[PDB]
């Protein structure tokens, strides 16, 4: 398990209407800005996002393995595709698959997604296989760096969630090295989902 | 751990503690180091405990698979040929089996030491285990051939109780098991802290 | 690391093993028989892990049986040393046994082999595996004449197994000792 | 493996009504061999300190003579009897001079308050970090094991009675899940006016 | 880290990130990596913190042992500090991980003197440390000029130290300017939002 | 590289008379750090038993659908849903099956026998079966041992006969040493899930735990 | 460990957790991590609780001697040069990340001295476990010039952020507020104000307890002795 | 190794350095690290020599493969060489160490995919790769325009990566250019003579 | 990993160690006296490395000697046992004596006491060092009484080196057993 060309934090927390993920555009090789404007999520369905933090090139083949079951499914069901539940699930035994033949994705994989049922689904597999389904998902330093600005407000008003994953980003921009440029912001709603315009989260710079 | 075995003119007396301890902690002292594996033949368990549980439970499958193909039942000696085989066919990769295959069969009374690493030594006397040391000091100091049934059962007793005060992996209850011509005799559990003599000042 | 000494004489072979079993520091049995009889005319002393010693015994024994049984015709002692280095050739480099064996064999000729883990086999007139070796060629080097008695070739490795007891730190607590002839493998004691 | 797990040890003290309890395995064990029955871990450091060192054997006695050669030293130059803050200051900065040769031993000061008699339990790790439970503190192999009894068992204001029971019943579960430690018990109870040294019996496996 | 001391013909600039990293981890975002050994004399630091601030408290009390037994002690002062830097270093280069870029102003003039990780110390008219300055060395052989004056150098070295802090993760936060010449040492700070540069340079 | 994440978290079984009362900590944690502060890991198998699996969560999961697949199978191939102990020897043999790449959780399958007897079984990571009384596994399986001896004296006393504590005590015991594991072990915490196994079928219920 | 001191407009709030773990086991509940340095300052430390408690004791005894000898107060910086020397010259082997909270004449200053003997002067610092759990609050909520209330309530946020996400940290929060006695007046005296067991999270209590404690352990008693207390 | 493929409007520049190096000793100092797989792919070759030059011919025979079966040749050529580049080094992770920056025109224009070592692949206007890449970051940012052409971008991509051969001693050598518009590829050799830039920008 | 074994009595203390002393693989010796007579009062058996047990024996004894000598008292077994246990505890630290020892003294009262080289100091009813306790333990716990005579002391300490030679597997060759009575230490033969 080796991380190279990481992807940053990412903090999602399900609200009102559905889940906000948010996650810098960048990918860092090593501890250089290497990418710019590179999102962490990928929609998946329409209504399921996947982020991920740590190795991307290990979370750009985890999104081929995810796309092409996808469309299997999808080509099955005439259209249908899979739900936010199935997709975490297939995720989780792949990438327990993966740490079983020794070989892990070193990406803490976050799926976002609105089951049909209407749902929020906000899941985490982590390298190893281990999953989790929470109301609030933060991976890299969005998971260290976030205290009870999330868990007070998740499952609340947009802004108050979005307000609440704000101050973790901004923490997160000061206290990461990792951490470079806007913070694109997602919303997996029922309607779909919505990628809101990156937002430059500027740490308080009175500190000097 | 600590298991014993021995063969007196009586037959087979198989005493084991309970024990099951890693590191420091004890998992527990309730843990059942004699497994059956036919009417007349039992496996000790020591050393690693999934292991010897597995292993023994899968000679138990293997002799009751033998004891239904072909009318004659799987002697001890072959049955503890079977479980030597399929250890060393593991070899390197730590298994840990430490296992007296004690059974009476047509030949009489049989006790095979069966390791990991494939040794398969036939004897009257073992000891396998953390404090099987002191279980042998016990046995070999006190061991008669002549011993009656309760003379050689207390004689296993002791050996564990004293491995158990002795050794930190030993404990909990001595499980002795008596095999006969007639088939497996399970003697009784004794709590070695009921064996201890607190009258005594040296130990 | 266990002490097993071939010594061949005229018309015999006396092949003597450690006869202590051992598991960690307890010495399990004290008559344990290393010596594999793996033909009626062969008696193959091992030393190494008991399991490793036992395994390759049967094996070679299993092997000599099934030759006998094929064809008509029982292994030499040469053929028997061959087949054993073959044996061991091949375990080496791929799921190695370890172990170090003496093959005494008389097939009308006495024969004794020293044979090791790696396959590196030798006709010896007195060899051993082991530490054992380091404490006993000299003594045979010393007392060894040819023509050898079969009475002086018993006192010969009764002086060999007596300078392992006395003079190598794990002292054996007993050994087997096997007398390989015409009459085939009989046991033995040197007192 | 581990050099502080060579001599299984298990200490532990409870505070009561106006009362400690200090109780300790009896056993000396060298890895998973018993040695003996009869090891004192727990010492008398004055009339109402009791100090029980779970850990190396050899630092157990290494660190009480230390501190029995502070302590005498300190109550021939004061002419007075150290107290049990003192006394856990002298033990934090012993184990602390040692702090990059640490001695393995963990401390238990179980000691009454000179005038107001109340209880005063100081557990330290090996380099003298010395804890205040108001409850209970424990030290040994059985650490894990003690923490575990001794929070759920011990209740506030426990009389001399009801102090040694759990001193005893809380330190024999934590024993006997311990293979290196157990052997039999001691627990003294230090009062107001006696200190009462109960020998529990314990599993002897 | 981004060092970046410049020796210009009015004056030092001597620029410097505030990131101070753990692993990913930014314990200080504002870190003054600059260290003030003397008025007119500055130490910027890269390599292991500890090792760099006991090297700028030490290298104070090195040139205040040289002022003992002197008077002018305004002569010569940031050569023994590159001299006491590079001893320090060298002697203790087992324990000590510490490149500082000592640059200021004494009866010599302006100088900058790089005493590297290993114990090198060269003087420098532009000089650079660190992780960051690896990102911006083609950009200051692309814009540096031995001509400029101490507010070019200032622009530049801000420039410089921004690319770098975009571009290192272990170099981030303010551009710690400290502008040294013959009447003393000015102190600026240029925050993020001040900063010439944003992460946008990055593809475009 | 270690392929498990060591996941902390304890799980207390208790087998009685008539029922089987398996508390284990939601929380999911390794690292000084809370992956999920709810993940459940006691899973009802079947009509005859459920399962506590504490350790790696992956190796949880991987365990626990294993297991619902082989009592799937054992109910399409056998007609009938897998015994309590059926269920225990499959979780030895499951575990044991990956003895060179051990499953790093350790079980306890309590369950209500044919006869209504409740069965505990406590494992290892490699598969060792051990029918008990009471178990504790996970990071505060030392912890937690000693208040299940003291409850009932069964490691004190070997050979006496198991107390008949009632299930409501045995309930209460398993709440107030996951609690005190709680207050002891970092990893636990978060939310205690007790579940009970009876004739009546398999009961849970949530207490909140200290979060800190 | 969560330890968090921050600089308001009137002084300095330091926040610690008072959660001591022996591993993976919580061996004190009420673990005092701030520690008196002087009148004027306080240190929250992290790392090594003996290494911690040692070094605070050593430079509070130095900066005693100093204020008898020179009766000058202890100034913070002068505090953090001593930690840093001292904490430089073990070679980071005294695992005692500090955070220096202090008034003197330059003000309230906050600073932090790693283990290796690095300091920094900080507005607002987090070290511990539960470090970055705290600086996000810390982030998040530290302004310049921010009144005590608001800055205790921040610290004692950031505390409890520690304690709720990170393991290693948890229990109560404890606070110390140093700050000048009249803030108007700045030279007047700098005392302090400890906040013990500021926050009590009430949902981080034991919230079950058998209330008839169930017990089947008999004590059998070898040997009974007597001795008085004198 | 400087890698630099820049997508312009008008086709897409890959410059590379030429030095081979093994350790201090360079056993090739005229190396086309650019190579050739296809009249209007080339791919740009960073980290192992051996892993590199293996990719490039894996992918020719995987665009080989892709034209098996299918008759537009020159349709999503590109994509799937980048996709083919990160399939080979995710699956040989553990032997493979090699970046390669795959850029050319196809049907859907011009291209530049950066596939780093650990087998990530991201579709770039600008990209670079290798040690020397990092020298000239800071120089890209600031020199990089969205808007340059072809011919632009050549220039703009002489400069840098002469810039990090002069910076880096594992980047040497010629500058290989190779500009691919739809019409094809024209390979170019920057000598050092011809180089904007030499050693002397070090120190002004 | 030498076989130390003692065994106090009413009073008496009957010491034996391993006689056989050893180079690598070769018994040097056969009779090699391990037990170090301190004190005309104290035998120290010492299991370890034939020279740190020779070095500490030689400075316990000239520092016994010296303090009989300095002051007209000779030392007491607690006092003597403590002494070994501060050299022990201050070698571990620095400059360690790799020595596990058994302490036998008697002063008019008999004292065993278990030594290592760390410096755990333990007053014994019966004790070894080196693998034979575990080996003679269980055999002293089985059969030791208390108000044991000498004859039955020497019978249970021959059991306990009989176990010794039968089931560790690094037998002695020989034991060398000490009566440490009222007498003094005198060399006996338990046969
Ligand atoms: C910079 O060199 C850096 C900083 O910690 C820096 C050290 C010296 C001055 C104070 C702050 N040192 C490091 O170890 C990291 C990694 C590279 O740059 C750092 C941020
Ligand atoms: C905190 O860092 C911590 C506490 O023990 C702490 C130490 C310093 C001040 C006293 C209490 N140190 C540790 O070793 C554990 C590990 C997690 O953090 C601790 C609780
Ligand atoms: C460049 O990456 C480099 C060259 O050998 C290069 C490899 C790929 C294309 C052919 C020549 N690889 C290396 O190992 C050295 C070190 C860094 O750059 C190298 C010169």
């Amino acid at each position: 398990m080796q991380v190279i060309t990481a992807s940053g934090a990412i903090v999602a927390a399900k609200y009102d209407g559905g889940i906000l993920l948010a996650s810098d555009l960048s990918i860092t090789y090593g501890s250089m800005f290497r990418h710019n404007n590179v999102s962490h999520f990928v929609e998946v369905a329409p209504n399921i996002i996947i982020g991920a933090s740590g190795e991307f090139a290990d979370f750009q083949t985890l999104i081929e393995v995810i796309k092409s079951v996808i469309l299997q499914q999808q080509c099955k069901h005439n259209g249908e595709y899979l739900t936010a539940s199935e997709v975490h699930n297939y995720i989780k035994r792949y990438m327990y698959q993966c740490r079983s033949n020794m070989k892990p994705l070193s990406c803490k994989v976050i799926v976002a997604g609105i089951n049909p049922d209407g749902s929020k689904f906000l899941a985490c597999t982590d390298p190893y296989g281990a999953s989790w389904e929470s109301d609030h998902i933060g991976t890299g330093f969005g998971k260290y760096l976030q205290g009870l600005q999330i868990a007070d407000v998740v499952n609340g008003s947009f802004d108050d969630v979005k307000k609440g994953i704000t101050e973790v980003f901004r923490a997160v921009n000061a206290r990461n090295t990792t951490a470079n440029g806007k913070i694109e912001f997602i919303t997996v709603t029922p309607q779909g989902i919505n990628h809101l315009a990156p937002e430059q989260i500027d740490p308080n710079w009175e500190v000097v | 751990t600590t298991t014993l075995s021995f063969i007196y003119n009586g037959g087979i007396v198989v005493a084991v503690d309970s024990r099951a301890t890693g590191g420091q902690f004890i998992f527990s002292q309730t843990v059942m180091k004699i497994l059956p594996l036919a009417p007349n033949m039992i496996g000790t368990m020591a050393g690693g405990a999934a292991d010897c549980q597995y292993w023994l439970r899968n000679l138990s499958r293997l002799i009751q698979l033998h004891k239904f193909r072909y009318q004659q039942p799987l002697t001890v000696a072959a049955a503890s040929k079977i479980l030597v085989n399929e250890l060393y066919r593991y070899k390197g990769y730590n298994l840990s089996i430490g296992s007296m295959i004690c059974g009476y069969d047509n030949t009489g009374p049989h006790i095979f030491y069966i390791d990991n690493h494939g040794s398969r030594i036939a004897g009257k006397r073992f000891s396998v285990g953390s404090g099987s040391t002191h279980a042998y000091g016990v046995l070999d100091t006190c061991y008669r051939e002549d011993m009656t049934k309760e003379e050689a059962c207390e004689l296993g007793r002791r050996a564990i109780y004293h491995a158990t005060y002795r050794d930190s992996g030993s404990g909990g209850r001595v499980s002795v098991v008596h095999i006969t011509q007639n088939g497996v005799e399970w003697i009784d559990k004794t709590d070695v802290f009921d064996m201890h003599d607190f009258s005594k000042t040296t130990f | 690391m266990l002490s097993i000494v071939g010594l061949q004489g005229p018309d015999w072979v006396l092949i003597a093993a450690d006869s202590s079993v051992s598991s960690s520091i307890i010495c399990m049995s004290e008559n344990y028989d290393r010596i594999a009889q793996l033909d009626d005319r062969h008696a193959l002393a091992m030393s190494g892990e008991t399991g490793d010693c036992l395994q390759l015994s049967e094996y070679l024994q299993g092997n000599v049986a099934l030759y006998k049984f094929r064809n008509g015709v029982e292994l030499s002692s040469d053929a028997l040393a061959h087949f054993i280095r073959h044996t061991m050739a091949k375990a080496v480099r791929k799921s190695p046994y370890e172990v170090n064996m003496l093959l005494s064999g008389y097939d009308g000729k006495p024969h004794l082999y020293f044979m090791d883990y790696l396959g590196t086999l030798q006709s010896i007139p007195y060899g051993a595996q082991g530490y054992c070796q380091y404490f006993v060629m000299s003594v045979f080097d010393k007392h060894y004449k040819e023509g050898l008695t079969l009475e002086d070739g018993k006192e010969l490795m009764k002086l060999a197994l007596n300078q392992i007891k006395q003079r190598f730190t794990v002292a054996p607590h007993g050994f087997i000792v096997k007398l390989v002839d015409k009459n085939g493998i009989t046991k033995i004691d040197l007192e | 493996s581990d050099i502080s797990t060579y001599n299984g040890s298990c200490v532990l003290a409870m505070a009561g009504d106006h009362c400690v309890a200090i109780a300790s395995d009896r056993r000396l064990g060298v890895n998973m061999l018993t040695v003996s029955k009869d090891f004192k871990r727990i010492f008398q450091i004055n009339d109402r300190i009791y100090l029980g060192l779970a850990g190396l054997a050899t630092d157990v006695l290494t660190v009480r003579e230390q501190l029995r050669f502070d302590v005498n030293l300190l109550e021939l130059r004061e002419e007075r009897p150290i107290d049990p803050k003192k006394f856990m200051n002298l033990v934090k900065s012993t184990l602390y001079e040692k702090r990059f040769s640490p001695f393995f031993v963990t401390p238990v000061i179980a000691g009454l308050l000179p005038e107001t008699n109340e209880p005063y339990l100081a557990a330290s790790d090996s380099i003298g970090a010395f804890a205040f439970p108001k409850d209970f503190a424990v030290a040994g192999t059985c650490e894990e094991s003690l923490y575990g009894i001794c929070e759920s068992a011990w209740r506030p204001n426990m009389n001399p009675d009801e102090l040694f029971e759990c001193t005893a019943k809380c330190l024999i579960a934590a024993v006997e899940r311990d293979s290196i430690s157990g052997w039999g018990g001691i627990v003294y109870i230090i009062t107001q006016d006696k200190v009462i040294i109960k020998e529990i019996k314990t599993r002897m496996d | 880290t981004t060092l970046l001391a410049i020796q210009c013909t009015d004056g030092v600039v001597m620029a410097s990130d505030s990131r101070t990293s753990s692993g990913s981890f930014i314990p200080n975002r504002a870190t003054n990596k600059i260290t003030e050994i003397q008025p007119k004399i500055f130490a910027a630091r890269c390599g292991n913190a500890a090792d760099t601030q006991f090297l700028a408290r030490a290298v104070k009390n090195y040139l205040n042992a040289l002022n003992i037994t002197r008077e002018n002690t305004d002569d010569s002062t940031i050569l023994v500090a590159s001299n006491v830097i590079r001893s320090l270093i060298v002697r203790y280069r087992q324990y000590l991980s510490a490149g500082v870029i000592v640059g200021g102003w004494d009866s010599a003039g302006p100088q900058v003197y790089s005493i590297e990780v290993s114990g090198m110390a060269i003087k420098k008219k532009i000089a650079s440390n660190g992780s960051g300055s690896t990102y911006i060395q083609a950009y200051i052989d692309q814009n540096y000029r031995e001509d400029m004056t101490m507010e070019e150098a200032t622009k530049f070295a801000i420039a410089a130290v921004t690319g770098a802090i975009i571009r290192d993760g272990s170099s981030g936060g303010v551009v710690n300017i400290v502008q040294i010449n013959a009447d003393g040492a000015k102190r600026m700070t240029v925050r993020p939002a001040q900063q010439p540069f944003n992460y946008d340079i990055v593809k475009g | 590289w270690s392929p498990y994440e060591m996941h902390g978290g304890t799980a207390i079984g208790i087998c009685g008379d008539d029922y089987v009362v398996i508390g284990a900590d939601t929380r999911l944690s390794v690292d000084y750090s809370i992956d999920s502060r709810h993940k459940a890991r006691i899973f009802k198998m079947n009509s005859n038993c459920m399962i506590s699996a504490t350790g790696f969560d992956g190796d949880i999961d991987a365990f626990i659908t294993r297991m619902r697949s082989i009592l799937l199978n054992y109910e399409n191939q056998h007609f009938h849903e897998m015994s309590v102990e059926s269920v225990a020897r499959c979780v030895s043999n499951t575990l044991y099956s990956k003895r060179f790449f051990p499953y790093y959780i350790n079980i306890l399958v309590g369950g209500i026998n044919s006869e209504g007897k409740g069965k505990l079984y406590g494992y290892d990571p490699v598969g060792t079966i051990e029918d008990l009384h009471y178990d504790s596994n996970g990071s505060g399986s030392s912890l937690a041992a000693p208040l299940l001896d003291s409850a009932f004296g069964t490691i004190h006393h070997n050979t006496r006969p198991f107390p008949a504590v009632s299930l409501q005590d045995a309930k209460n015991i398993v709440r107030d040493a996951i609690c005190s594991v709680t207050e002891r072990d970092i990893y636990t915490g978060d939310a205690l899930q007790l579940c009970v196994f009876t004739k009546d079928g398999f009961a849970q219920e949530e207490f909140p735990l200290p979060r800190h | 460990t969560t330890i968090a001191a921050a600089i308001f407009d009137g002084g300095v709030v330091l926040g610690a957790d008072t959660r001591a773990t022996a591993g993976p086991i919580v061996a004190v509940k009420d673990e005092m991590k701030l520690h008196y340095i002087s009148d004027n300052i306080w240190v929250c430390g992290a790392g090594i609780a003996a290494d911690n408690d040692n070094i605070n004791a050593v430079i509070s005894a130095k900066l005693r001697l100093f204020q008898m000898n020179t009766g000058l107060q202890p100034r913070v910086d002068q505090c953090t040069n001593i930690l840093a020397s001292r904490l430089f010259q073990y070679m980071g082997y005294i695992q005692a990340a500090l955070i220096v909270g202090g008034i003197d004449f330059q003000g309230p200053q906050v600073y932090q001295v790693a283990p290796h003997g690095s300091f920094s002067k900080q507005p607002f610092i987090a070290q511990g476990s539960g470090s970055l759990a705290a600086i996000s609050v810390l982030e998040n909520r530290w302004h310049n010039k921010m009144n005590e209330h608001d800055c205790m309530e921040m610290v004692a946020d950031a505390i409890y952020a520690g304690i709720t996400n990170d393991l290693g940290s948890g229990s109560h929060v404890n606070l110390c507020v140093i700050k000048r006695e009249n803030p108007e007046d700045k030279q007047s005296k700098v005392i302090y104000t400890f906040y013990k067991d500021y926050r009590v999270p009430h949902e981080n209590d034991r919230n079950f307890r058998l209330e008839p404690q169930i017990n089947n352990i008999d004590v059998e008693v070898i040997k009974t002795t007597e001795r008085p207390l004198t």
